[PDB]
């Protein structure tokens, strides 16, 4: 019987600083136990200062980032060339998949940006549109061996202030753009390391006011 | 997800715990489960995550329009039933949802009305929703009465969700409370169950299940 | 929802330096009978564009007639059809994974793999995969079928990353695909000996050579090999 | 006179009435110039004011990156004709990935005022267009008549006495046309010539609209104190 | 849902159905009733799938009170159990049926006579001195076989029903909550506060 | 008869040219935009004096930051107003914003030209829409049924607009207040009313980035009748 | 196009009156005068045949009175044609209600439904309206035995005694002079037949222009019973009256 | 499907078919509403030009739309009973999804939204019929009358009369009529309402009909001898 869906692998990384924001995603492209592309890109601009990457299923992944691209496209027609909001995005995002709710796109969305007071944001979608705003995610095949570092090292989860008797925890604050990029690259030689359909490259887009900046990275090609 | 509300002397209680979960996968520990319709109607949420979220926000804007239209503010009755008639056109298709449309008016009074996607439509005092339920109802039931003060009450409701965010495995995160009061509703903050936990456990005495 | 009945096996391509090089075998098997032995599953679009198919061939016979009709209808008003104006690989592929994607969304797939081989009017490669799933991707070599489990392993030794394009002949690759087609041949049982093979290059244009053979065949080594252990 | 009914009558001398009355919409309507060199192309329109305490009704559209038009009539008959070209450039860039050709979107905009002015119960469209785009072959200006005809220009007018423009256009021919790598001298040739169709009223600062496409310039509206600089 | 009972006797038509609303390990409510008025004289108890007993039961009642407005007419405990029983029978051959079984208890002012129409989601429809739906009957019909007669008052049927329900909670393996009890006589409907 | 698209030998709709003269038949609405505020103010026009004249709903909202008053055949406008309600609570559901007021103002008069041989014929109603967002602050529009919508400092419609039109081209400068304001569209509204303009047969509204759309009590409006009087003895 | 050809047929004049229906009206009053008149214990129906010749077939013959079901008749006056296009649906109505409720129509239900349906011709589908007007007699449990009128307008009235078709003015007037409420059937049926008789435009009333009906409880006990009169039963019943 | 615009625009602006529906209106019998201090009382004249009637069976010119709500009209009969149904209908709609019997102001609006479509959709003529709509909003004892028309017009009354020779009744109500002090009683209310009818009807035989509704959905229909006591008890008053 025909299976309309398949899984393409990679995974896809989100962290918000304190004036910008990053959305990482390793340029590896698989089915089953074969490599088709050591160099696929995943994470792209869409405009607005709005960076979206759809993990999962490619081709249901490439249809959901062209129509929201199409969508911004239609906003600036329809409302005097007006800004897409990230927080307008994701729920623009929410409809595009939950228009689908009973034969949905097999992928997990990340979108990253500035919010309104200029702050950074990551937000992350489910397969059928439910989304949530977030100082961190990770999403598809490894995300559940990186999500927990994440947990650890952004949000400084089960690290209390030593001497305290466990009783202060260690204070919350955001990380610079060098100490976050240091945390990506880390989380996906680690990925790398230990799930199959991870490696080849990394590709980080990185949004301040100024706009979006790329950067890359080898990773291990076995 | 565990969610509960219930009615007393000084209004409604509504507490809901805050976990995503993706089978044993934990998705989140710091969601969204309330949503506030109006100043005087609040949403719970249990179940599919997207089905709750989508049509509550849904709900919301038909809530809206009726204001605009009627020049008042929709009953309770009416904004569950809106809820209630758009999940039974989709009966069968497999949407999840297990709803409380908590809120005052002055014609009915506080209200709570229970919504599932199975159709069903309930008024009641009290209710316990989604996979904690029962641990939920179990602290609830054994403590609750009529003339609960605004501050027991408000306890009671976060005692209820801890006690099932701790027994329950598909639930946890934090707790978040609301109170619904003649004025509208009020929140109450959100409380991580990570310290909340050890200072329940220390200031009540209980929770001696677990090595302190 | 299909279940293929005549099918075309592998089909192999890589870049090299001025151009793209693409081959597949010319056979129509039916289930494990190799039922008809002259069939062209390379077609190409105008004079810079080759796709080559896999898959069930009379879902490939309708990507013919959509692609001759795609040309026809580009002509159509267009003073400048054969200059500015031509019918590009790019154009041509994102058509065809238009198509494929929606057949797809559609449950009626065309149960195919295809790979689109050419030069666009810059001078750039162009190189890009699709399936009946609509999923679409690009490398320096791509194959579908067993081409994608034995001929890419030996491509990606000429051409590893992007960096080796400029370094790489057409002499060098195509001696690289003709390899390949003969591993293909020793290995898989769906396979031919008679080939096509097709060169879009961004100086001398579109070479399309028919009628290719495997040649240069170790068998040799057989007359050794008695029973399977203990056999003398 | 008894054959101006509908868009389905012809006269005996063999006439279309009703789309000659609609032709008759785009002569009351504000002038607005387009010309083009090899590099560029440009549309200059004079903006209309219902009052002095009103806006003055925006003459421009943008239709793709490319691409866009200025309006000469009915002005919703204009936003329907431009959403049209809207849907044709997008349709050609996600089915083709290819920017949709200028001459294209003329024949489409032909073949859609067409079945309007042959079939009962419809009207013809009552507004004239100036599309100006850069594709593939560079540069390049339409002028779109509701009765269906598209023709390619250097340049041209239309509107309420565009002829003055218009016979500018003709007489400036050779010099415009060579402006390549030039913008602001382009449209310096557009504000001069769209000045040949003015009476008593004069280029203000929000009287005034233009818009330029080309090479390395996506297609970009320019009102306001943008426009200062030209007057 | 589950426990839905009906007694017609010699005046009156006495309608008893549980309380408790159950999903999955937990009763929800206690306090459920499960009936609609359709006119003043006509009762219906429902029974059956989640979402349909009550979607069907206030569908049937708009109709009925449609038909009142209109006609500024009650319509007679007959006619409404035919039309009742009309929806049901398209029901079972639409897409998605209405799974939901009724009984309708009235009293015939024409006539003066109570009247009690037992009618299942199949859309099988009979007029009874008792009836049941689901494994109630299975106790109850034999117990009245045995108790019931028909010239007994309004206090006897009552009586007669007590005998029911404590049957009921003693061999039924679910806990139904009690039962609402409601009267259908010449002065209208009403509902016994204590059982 | 004759084709309800047709086009006049002077390139005008018959149909939208004729319903332009059923608006110059309606009761006069006025619209006055400040940096403070919009403010909309219509007369009522009880036919009879025993209709209740707060049942005449000719002000009207559409969300908080947008409000809209009607001249014409104003029972035409009800599905107007109902398509703006929607179109405004439906982008709120899509993008999680406020929608803007001259793309409310377009999606109605998209309505305004789906006539013909659909509905039958065009609007016989003129609106005012005003309202205020954060990119081009408080405005206000003219939405007549060719699909047409002007933007306005200041705009009269009804029976006394060329009047008023003209008393409006004076009197607006573009540092008026809001209680400027509001006086203005009151000492214009009895300057064109037949009967003697009271707070039961006129009234006032306005719509601020703060407080959103208000209609204004009958009493608030007595005061500011009483107000303006005693400010035109004064010189 | 096609709205050179177009009638109209559904538009107001000046006066607020709608053409159509009042040239249907128009058409009418040259019909076969039909009248009704209600009695305590039954009702009659008599309607007048248009110039009958000598070689129709009289007996086998239904140009006026029709039984729509066991309890209710009608007697026709208009186009018969368009009158058989609304009888077979009132027919059907009358079974769907029955099947429904399992109980026969009430007179009324099924007089508006058919009175519905001319309407809708009046108000939109540009066609022509049904050029006829019935008398409906019938019985129901409800309201007894009860007289209804419907035109071509839509409109619906209930009367103890009416006439449509030709010389409804005078007729109407004979039958006011005659009428009283504690009036019984067989008297009914005198004032039918010589209220006809002084209306006709014929020179005298004859068995073979006639068509004849009563709904009494002539039947036994408690139940209504339909007579659609026999050629030789009006022969007899004209004999009995002294009009012939 | 018949698609002609019936209803169009004039040069002068006007919708003549709108305006010759009410002419339809204007011929129709005589129609009053008056509202008291706590009732509401519907009179309707009825045209004596028709003796053997059957008054039992004949079409009420008041109908019941739900226990709570009234609907009296002038001009096309059939035209009525249209409205009437869609009205009837939309009550028990609202009931089903709100929970609530609607408002007398809701339920006019819907009313008056019908008959606006039926001026601006092809294929149909709009109705000849004006409407006046009476009763008490649930769980509310203030008294409700609104009238709406062909054009979809709606508003609110203290007191408003419609068909033929309603001006002259509207000129009786005028004066006659205080804001300030409304009829207290039923008995006040029913009988301001008579006397106007009486301006105009004939003989107040079987020529008037009175329907009073009081709030909690109370609705009764007076019989003849009850409304000729008033008519009595009028013209020994007038005589003076
Ligand atoms: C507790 C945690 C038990 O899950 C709650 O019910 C919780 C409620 C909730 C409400 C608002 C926002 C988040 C969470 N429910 C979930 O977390 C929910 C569990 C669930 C999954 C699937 C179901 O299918 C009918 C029913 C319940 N989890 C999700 O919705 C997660 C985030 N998303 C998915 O599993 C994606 N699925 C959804 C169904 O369609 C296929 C893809
Ligand atoms: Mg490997």
């Amino acid at each position: 019987q025909f299976n309309p869906y398949g899984d393409n692998g990679g995974t896809i990384l989100g962290i918000a600083g304190e004036d910008f924001a990053v959305l990482a995603g390793d340029t590896r492209n698989i089915t089953d136990y074969s490599i088709n592309s050591r160099y696929e890109p995943k994470v792209f601009d869409c405009g607005d200062n709005i960076v979206m990457s759809a993990n999962g299923f490619a081709a249901d992944g490439d249809a959901l980032v062209k129509r929201f691209k199409n969508s911004v496209k239609w906003y600036h027609f329809d409302h005097n060339d007006k800004k897409l909001s990230i927080n307008s995005a994701a729920r623009n995002i929410q409809h595009l998949l939950y228009g689908k709710r009973f034969f949905p796109y097999y992928v997990h969305t990340i979108i990253a940006g500035l919010d309104e007071d200029g702050k950074g944001a990551v937000y992350s979608f489910d397969p059928v549109g439910s989304y949530e705003r977030e100082q961190c995610r990770a999403g598809g095949a490894a995300a559940s061996l990186i999500m927990p570092f994440l947990d650890n090292q952004v949000n400084f989860k089960n690290q209390y202030e030593p001497g305290t008797n466990g009783k202060v925890k260690k204070p919350l604050k955001y990380l610079s753009v060098e100490e976050v990029i240091k945390l990506v690259r880390d989380s996906f030689t680690s990925a790398t390391e230990r799930h199959i359909q991870v490696g080849d490259g990394l590709e980080i887009l990185i949004v301040t006011k100024d706009g979006v900046r790329k950067e890359f990275y080898e990773l291990k090609r076995d | 997800t565990t969610t509960l509300a219930f009615r007393f002397q000084g209004g409604i209680i509504v507490a809901v715990d805050s976990r995503a979960t993706a089978g044993n996968w934990v998705a989140s520990q710091t969601v969204k489960k309330v949503i506030e319709i109006n100043p005087f109607l609040l949403g719970t949420m249990a179940g599919g995550a997207v089905d709750c979220q989508f049509w509550e926000t849904w709900l919301g804007s038909q809530c809206r329009l009726h204001e605009l239209r009627e020049k008042e503010r929709i009953s309770v009755a009416a904004a569950s039933k809106i809820l209630s008639n758009l999940v039974y056109q989709y009966k069968g298709a497999g949407l999840s949802m297990g709803t409380m449309i908590c809120g005052y008016t002055r014609k009915e009074g506080p209200t709570i009305y229970y919504v599932d996607s199975d159709g069903t439509r309930l008024k009641g005092d009290i209710f316990c929703v989604g996979s904690g339920q029962t641990f939920a109802y179990g602290v609830l039931d054994s403590n609750y009465k009529w003339d609960l003060s605004v501050e027991d009450a408000l306890y009671l409701g976060k005692r209820s969700i801890l006690a099932a965010a701790h027994r329950d495995a598909y639930s946890g995160g934090s707790v978040n409370l609301y109170h619904v009061t003649e004025d509208g509703w009020i929140y109450h903050g959100n409380h991580d169950v990570g310290e909340l936990f050890w200072k329940v456990k220390e200031e009540e005495g209980s929770f001696n299940n677990v090595i302190g | 929802t299909q279940q293929p009945i005549v099918t075309g096996t592998s089909v192999i391509s890589m870049k090299y330096d001025n151009g793209v090089i693409i081959a597949a075998d010319n056979l129509g098997s039916y289930g494990s009978l190799l039922r008809f032995n002259g069939v062209e599953r390379l077609i190409p679009v105008g004079d810079n564009t080759v796709v080559g198919i896999s898959g069930d061939i009379s879902d490939m016979q309708h990507i013919e007639r959509l692609l001759k009709d795609l040309v026809t209808e580009n002509a159509y008003d267009n003073p400048l059809a054969d200059a500015e104006e031509a019918l590009e690989p790019s154009y041509i592929f994102e058509y065809l994974a238009t198509v494929m994607y929606q057949r797809r969304s559609k449950m009626n797939p065309l149960w195919n793999a295809i790979i689109v081989a050419g030069v666009q009017s810059n001078g750039d490669q162009f190189l890009r995969y699709v399936n009946l799933l609509g999923v679409t991707y690009s490398s320096p070599t791509l194959a579908t079928g067993f081409g994608a489990h034995m001929a890419n392993p030996l491509l990606r030794k000429v051409v590893d990353r992007e960096s080796d394009i400029p370094k790489t002949t057409v002499q060098v690759a195509e001696e690289a695909i003709v390899n390949a087609m003969r591993v293909l041949y020793y290995r898989d049982a769906r396979s031919s000996r008679n080939f096509s093979l097709a060169i879009i290059d961004k100086n001398t244009g579109l070479t399309f050579k028919k009628n290719l053979q495997v040649e240069n065949m170790k068998w040799d080594f057989a007359k050794d090999i008695k029973g399977y252990g203990t056999q003398k | 006179n008894n054959y101006d009914g509908d868009t389905v009558t012809f006269s005996p001398t063999g006439r279309l009435f009703q789309v000659e009355y609609a032709l008759e919409a785009i002569k009351q309507g504000s002038v607005t110039v387009g010309l083009r060199s090899n590099t560029h192309a440009v549309l200059v329109a004079l903006k209309r004011n219902a009052d002095e305490l009103s806006s003055y009704q925006k003459k421009i559209i943008k239709c793709d990156e490319h691409m866009g038009l200025s309006l000469a009539g009915l002005a919703p008959d204009a936003r329907v004709l431009s959403n049209y070209l809207r849907q044709q450039c997008n349709y050609s860039s996600l089915v083709f990935n290819r920017k949709l050709a200028v001459e294209r979107a003329g024949h489409l905009l032909c073949d859609k005022a067409q079945k309007n002015t042959q079939s009962y119960g419809g009207r013809p469209y009552g507004v004239g267009l100036l599309i100006i785009g850069y594709d593939k072959s560079g540069a390049h200006l339409l002028e779109f008549q509701p009765s269906g005809n598209v023709t390619e220009l250097y340049g041209t007018a239309i509107g309420a006495r565009s002829q003055g423009a218009k016979t500018y256009l003709e007489r400036t021919l050779d010099t415009f046309i060579k402006i390549d790598g030039n913008p602001d001298e382009l449209i310096k040739a557009g504000v001069e010539a769209i000045s040949q169709s003015l009476r008593d009223e004069s280029l203000t600062v929000d009287n005034l609209s233009i818009a330029i496409v080309g090479k390395d310039t996506p297609f970009t509206i320019y009102d306001g104190e943008a426009v200062a600089k030209y007057i | 849902m589950d426990i839905i009972l009906g007694i017609r006797v010699q005046d009156s038509v006495i309608l008893a159905s549980s309380k408790a609303v159950t999903r999955g390990i937990s009763v929800l409510k206690d306090s459920d009733d499960k009936t609609r008025q359709l006119s003043p004289h006509t009762l219906m108890s429902f029974a059956g799938e989640a979402g349909d007993t009550v979607q069907f039961a206030e569908y049937i009642q708009a109709n009925i009170q449609l038909y009142s407005i209109r006609e500024d007419y009650e319509l007679s405990p007959q006619a409404v159990s035919s039309f009742v029983r009309q929806e049901l029978a398209k029901s079972i051959r639409s897409r998605r049926p209405y799974q939901v079984n009724v009984l309708i208890g009235g009293y015939d002012k024409k006539k003066n006579k109570p009247e009690l129409y037992q009618i299942d989601y199949l859309g099988t429809k009979v007029e009874l001195p008792y009836g049941a739906h689901g494994y109630s009957g299975f106790y109850t019909f034999s117990l009245l076989d045995h108790h019931y007669r028909p010239d007994m008052t309004t206090e006897e049927g009552l009586d007669l029903l007590k005998l029911c329900v404590q049957e009921l909670e003693k061999r039924m393996p679910m806990d139904f909550k009690g039962v609402i009890v409601k009267i259908v006589d010449k002065d209208g409907i009403r509902q016994v506060d204590d059982f | 008869d004759r084709g309800v698209s047709t086009f006049s030998p002077e390139g005008r709709l018959f149909q939208v040219e004729y319903s332009l003269e059923a608006i110059k038949l309606g009761s006069t609405a006025i619209g006055i935009a400040t940096k403070e505020g919009v403010v909309l103010g219509v007369e009522k026009r009880a036919t009879s004096p025993l209709l209740e004249s707060d049942s005449i709903e000719k002000i009207v909202e559409i969300d908080r930051h947008i409000g809209c008053a009607m001249s014409g055949l104003t029972a035409d406008a009800r599905s107007m107003i109902e398509h703006a309600r929607t179109a405004a609570v439906t982008h709120n559901l899509y993008y999680d914003e406020d929608i803007n007021v001259e793309s409310l103002t377009q999606s109605v008069c998209d309505l305004a030209l789906r006539f013909g041989e659909l509905m039958s014929r065009p609007f016989g109603v003129a609106l005012l829409i005003a309202g205020h967002d954060a990119d081009d602050g408080y405005q206000l529009f003219h939405a007549e049924p060719s699909g047409t919508f002007y933007r306005y400092n200041a705009k009269a419609i009804g029976s006394g607009s060329e009047g008023a039109q003209a008393e409006l081209l004076n009197e607006w400068h573009s540092s008026l207040t809001l209680k400027e304001a509001e006086l203005l569209v009151l000492k214009i509204l009895k300057q064109v009313m037949e009967e003697k303009l009271d707070e039961n047969n006129a009234q006032l509204s306005c719509i601020t980035k703060q407080d959103g759309f208000k209609i204004y009590d009958n009493e608030k409006t007595a005061e500011l009748i009483k107000e303006l009087k005693e400010k035109e003895a004064a010189e | 196009g096609s709205r050179r050809y177009d009638s109209r047929t559904t538009i107001f004049s000046p006066e607020g009156r709608l053409y159509q229906v009042e040239y249907a009206l128009e058409s009418i009053s040259h019909a076969g005068t039909a009248i009704g008149i209600m009695a305590s214990d039954g009702i009659v129906l008599a309607a007048e045949r248009k110039v009958t010749s000598t070689l129709l077939e009289q007996d086998t013959s239904t140009e006026k009175l029709y039984k729509l079901n066991d309890k209710i008749a009608v007697a026709v006056a208009g186009l018969t044609a368009d009158a058989e296009i609304l009888i077979n649906t009132a027919r059907i109505h009358a079974q769907n209600y029955l099947k429904t409720y399992n109980e026969d129509i009430p007179v009324e239900i099924l007089v508006r439904r058919l009175s519905d349906i001319k309407q809708g011709y009046t108000q939109h589908g540009g066609l022509r309206p049904f050029g006829v007007s019935f008398i409906y007699a019938g019985y129901d449990d409800r309201y007894g035995y009860q007289l209804y009128t419907s035109n071509p307008s839509g409109n619906y009235t209930g009367w103890k005694a009416i006439s449509v078709g030709a010389n409804t003015s005078a007729a109407q007037t004979l039958l006011q002079m005659d009428y009283k409420d504690d009036m019984k059937v067989d008297d009914a049926i005198e004032l039918a037949l010589k209220t006809l008789s002084k209306t006709t435009d014929s020179s005298a009333l004859t068995y073979d222009r006639l068509e004849f009906a009563t709904i009494r409880k002539g039947a036994n006990d408690g139940e209504v019973y339909q007579k659609i009169f026999k050629p030789q039963e009006i022969k007899d019943i004209l004999v009995k009256t002294g009009i012939t | 499907g018949y698609d002609r615009a019936l209803s169009i625009f004039s040069p002068d602006g006007h919708i003549f078919q709108v305006e010759y529906a009410l002419e339809a209106v204007k011929r129709g019998t005589c129609a009053v509403g008056v509202k008291g201090k706590n009732c509401v009382v519907l009179g309707c004249e009825r045209r004596s030009t028709l003796k053997l009637q059957d008054t039992r069976i004949t079409p009420s010119k008041v109908s019941k739309i739900d226990s709570h709500v009234v609907l009296s009209f002038s001009g096309l009969n059939a035209d009525s009973r249209i409205l009437i149904e869609k009205a009837r209908v939309e009550a028990q709609s609202h009931r089903l999804t709100l929970e609530d019997p609607v408002t007398v102001e809701y339920l006019t609006r819907y009313v008056a939204g019908v008959q606006q479509r039926y001026t601006q959709s092809g294929g149909v003529r709009p109705f000849g019929v004006s409407t006046l709509i009476a009763g008490f909003d649930p769980r509310d004892d203030e008294p409700k009358l609104y009238q709406t028309e062909p054009s979809g017009i709606y508003s609110s009354w203290s007191a408003q009369t419609i068909g033929r020779n309603s001006k002259t009744v509207r000129e009786f109500l005028e004066k006659n009529y205080d804001r300030k002090e409304p009829p207290a009683t039923v008995e006040e209310c029913v009988k301001l309402t008579v006397r106007s009818l009486l301006e105009v009807v004939q003989t107040g035989a079987k020529n008037i009909e009175i329907t009073v509704v009081k709030p909690d959905s109370d609705i009764v229909a007076l019989s003849s001898e009850e409304i000729n006591q008033y008519v009595t008890q009028i013209e020994q008053e007038k005589q003076e």
